[PDB]
């Protein structure tokens, strides 16, 4: 069952994130250790 | 810590599945015979490869 606890943010494919910030679990297939990421998005051009 | 990942016994990914036998006597059983030879397994048999 632990091995399952994937998806520990809202979505399992196009995740949440808010003023270009996303937070998600990544986990190592071999070990099982899970890191909380947080990917910064920063516009250089136009994004429209 | 020994070798990291592991498999079903029924997948053709395990070392002892018949894939993995297979490759084992195609890179023996490759070099048999001269390559200009006509029982050279390659030429006899060039889709196994």
């Amino acid at each position: 069952e632990l091995s399952q606890f994937i998806g520990k943010a809202s979505n399992f494919g196009q995740q949440e994130y808010s003023n270009n910030q996303l937070i998600t679990p990544v986990v190592n297939s071999s070990d099982g250790t899970v890191k909380v990421y947080r990917i910064t998005r920063e516009y250089t051009t136009n994004a429209y | 810590g020994r070798a990291s990942q592991y498999v079903a016994p029924g997948t053709v990914s395990s070392m002892f599945s018949p894939a993995a036998y297979l490759t084992e006597l195609y890179r023996e059983a490759r070099n048999l015979h001269a390559s200009d030879s006509v029982y050279y397994l390659d030429t006899r048999r060039p889709d196994l490869k």
